[PDB]
């Protein structure tokens, strides 16, 4: 029982890692959802303001 | 000196080691949660001025 | 070598190093317990002419565990040896260790001469 | 070299000791006076290694390292791609080779000792083994000059 | 010497009930940090402070440390009993912050 | 017996978890075995326990009870300090300021009574703020009482110099 409990160590900190590499996936996808988010955004309100441009 | 108590040292200090990682994910979710909002509406107020 | 794999990347924290009197490891364990959670693994080698200790800690406290480990005598570091860029690290150290005793011979030839 | 041992005597007739002093002046003052950049670069284009008490200093190693870092070492690489080829082919350990070879390898190891950075040269061209190869062989001060080379590398890869 | 002796002696209790309250919450806060970091799983832990009179601190150390020190471990334990406070000896020092001796369990000794 | 102090009521702060049972009186609780197991029956227990303060991660805990010894050292050098100075004060016994009651409640029941209460901290805010400012006040509030005890002794220097060269 002398590689057991270093294994079990091993994989509590492997999954800590992978759980403390999600977090930053889904900072990532936070930060691009943020930028697809407002690039659909500009195009409302570029579209109004040539609507009340053609009128005119 | 006895065996049995490695595994109740091992059970904590496995513990340990998952809270830390799920305390640190936390923070991280918690802080790009409002930086991508920062930054959306640091881009729609970009964009808006120059529309106008 | 202590199938496992967590000396040849980066998924473990292991301090590896040679010690001469094991009631110094034995309060370096107490300690490292005491303030440091459960978290060292109790492990003897028998070397010899000396006393090897290896113990285990986490991958963001291996500098605190270096203050308390180069205080209390002893070399627990992440690599006892420069050559770690093979895999593993073993092949290094003898493809060194296989020219150091040729130079030392070469050496001593001269020396001698 | 000779003069500064013959300098050590002195008696009487002391104008042939302040023309020992002026030639040891002179020819310490017309030695460094000389470039170490041109005269490197045109003994080791030349095919051939004289020792010096300049040229053995590692201050104009240290120097002309510098200076000749231009292609990666080109300079190291040509010196020891003439000390490889000088001792890999043409008789080496003779006459003509030993005296180029003991000289490049006392002149290669100021700075081998001087720069870390030597062994890719030395790896990437393949003199590195002509250093072992020659350290077990006669000329054993060629073989003690590659000996502190060998150990001066060995010094730097294990720490 | 009359007045900074009123305002010395008013503004020592006014200081000395804070420095008691803070020194007490200090300690409250110390027992949790030592008690989560010792015990780990559960993080909520039954803490309490036993009042014990004078001259009978050793049979409660003694007691507490033989019943409570199995809890820590097998080998962090003493069989030491009591503490040294002489002029010329500072050795048998209870607490973890010593290489003389260590404590094994969460365990404190006030001494108002 | 010279190895604690015997002028003054003295208290034991022991934690454990929910799982641990004594070696001296096996088949009994912790919470029976500290009232009933105590030597000669006379211990009296009394409510200790706090919630969580928002701890971080392991590593910063290690950090934080460093600082926390250090400030609690801190904290019960200035308060020996205090009731030092305030038994040499000449106004108390040598019992006084010790077992006496504190804010008009006793030291047991003021003590059992402590859940973590304060009107400077709270249960939401960090441990580093209010272990950094105890100190800071506990050792402005020393500093304070220092002074003017200094001061008392340098206005009763001045006053015996003044005094013996009044008269006599």
């Amino acid at each position: 029982s002398q590689k057991n409990g270093i294994a079990t160590l091993l994989q509590a900190e492997k999954e800590a890692h992978e759980i403390v590499s999600k977090a930053r996936k889904y900072r990532q996808d936070k930060l691009k959802q943020a930028k697809t988010d407002a690039a659909k955004e500009i195009d409302s309100y570029k579209i109004q303001k040539d609507k009340e441009l053609k009128e005119f | 000196l006895t065996p049995n108590q490695v595994n109740d040292e091992l059970n904590k200090m496995q513990a340990f080691i998952r809270k830390e990682a799920e305390e640190k994910a936390k923070e991280i979710q918690l802080k790009a949660d409002q930086e991508y909002e920062i930054e959306k509406t640091n881009i729609v107020r970009n964009e808006t001025n120059n529309i106008d | 070598e202590f199938n496992i794999a967590a000396a040849i990347g980066a998924s473990v924290n292991y301090v590896t190093g040679v010690i001469a009197r094991d009631k110094v490891a034995t309060l370096e364990q107490i300690l490292w317990r005491v303030l440091r959670g459960n978290l060292f693994f109790k492990t003897v080698e028998i070397e010899q002419k000396n006393a090897f200790i290896v113990f285990s800690h986490g991958d963001l406290i291996i500098k605190r565990i270096r203050k308390i480990a180069e205080s209390l005598d002893a070399n627990l570091y992440d690599v006892d040896s420069s050559n770690e860029g093979r895999s593993q690290q073993l092949a290094k150290v003898n493809k060194n260790l296989s020219d150091l005793y040729t130079v030392l011979k070469t050496t001593s030839t001269t020396l001698e001469s | 070299p000779t003069v500064q041992s013959l300098s050590e005597r002195k008696y009487s007739d002391e104008e042939l000791r302040q023309d020992i002093s002026n030639l040891k002046e002179i020819l310490e003052n017309e030695y460094q006076e000389l470039t170490s950049f041109d005269e490197y670069v045109a003994e080791l284009d030349s095919k051939l290694l004289c020792w010096s008490p300049p040229h053995v200093d590692n201050g104009f190693w240290s120097d002309n390292i510098d200076e000749f870092k231009k292609d990666n070492y080109k300079i190291f690489r040509q010196l020891i791609e003439l000390l490889q080829a000088k001792v890999r082919n043409g008789d080496v350990n003779a006459k003509q080779e030993k005296i180029i070879i003991q000289v490049a390898l006392n002149d290669i190891t100021h700075v081998v000792e001087l720069l870390p950075e030597s062994i890719d040269v030395l790896d990437k061209t393949g003199g590195k083994a002509d250093i072992m190869e020659l350290l077990n062989h006669s000329d054993s001060r060629v073989k003690y000059e590659a000996l502190k080379a060998t150990q001066a590398i060995i010094g730097y890869t294990f720490k | 010497e009359q007045s900074l002796r009123v305002q010395l002696v008013r503004l020592a209790k006014t200081a000395y009930v804070d420095v008691f309250i803070n020194w007490f919450h200090i300690k409250a806060l110390r027992v949790y940090v030592e008690s989560v970091l010792r015990y780990g799983l559960p993080p909520h832990f039954n803490i309490k402070i036993i009042a014990v009179p004078p001259k009978n601190l050793s049979k409660c150390k003694s007691e507490l440390i033989d019943a409570f020190g199995f809890l820590g471990g097998n080998a962090f334990m003493k069989d030491k009993k009591g503490k040294i406070n002489k002029q010329d000896t500072s050795l048998h020092q209870y607490a973890s912050l010593v290489d003389t001796e260590y404590e094994p369990f969460v365990m404190y000794i006030i001494n108002l | 017996m010279a190895t604690a102090l015997y002028t003054a009521n003295d208290f034991i702060l022991i934690s454990l978890p929910q799982n641990a049972q004594p070696v001296t009186a096996p088949g009994s609780k912790t919470d029976s075995w500290f009232n009933e197991t105590l030597i000669g029956g006379r211990a009296f227990v009394s409510d200790f326990k706090i919630p969580e303060f928002k701890i971080g991660s392991l590593d910063t805990l290690i950090v934080e009870s460093e600082e926390l010894s250090k400030v609690d050292n801190q904290i019960g050098a200035s308060i020996g300090k205090i009731i030092e100075i305030l038994q040499g004060l000449n106004e108390t016994s040598t019992n006084a300021y010790r077992t006496l009651p504190i804010n008009n409640m006793p030291v047991p029941e003021y003590l059992e009574n402590f859940q973590w209460q304060t009107r400077k901290f709270k249960l939401d805010k960090s441990i580093k703020d209010l272990i950094t400012l105890i100190s800071n006040e506990s050792s402005q509030l020393d500093a304070d009482v220092r002074a003017t005890y200094a001061n008392y002794n340098s206005a009763k220097t001045n006053l015996a110099a003044a005094e013996r060269k009044k008269t006599g």
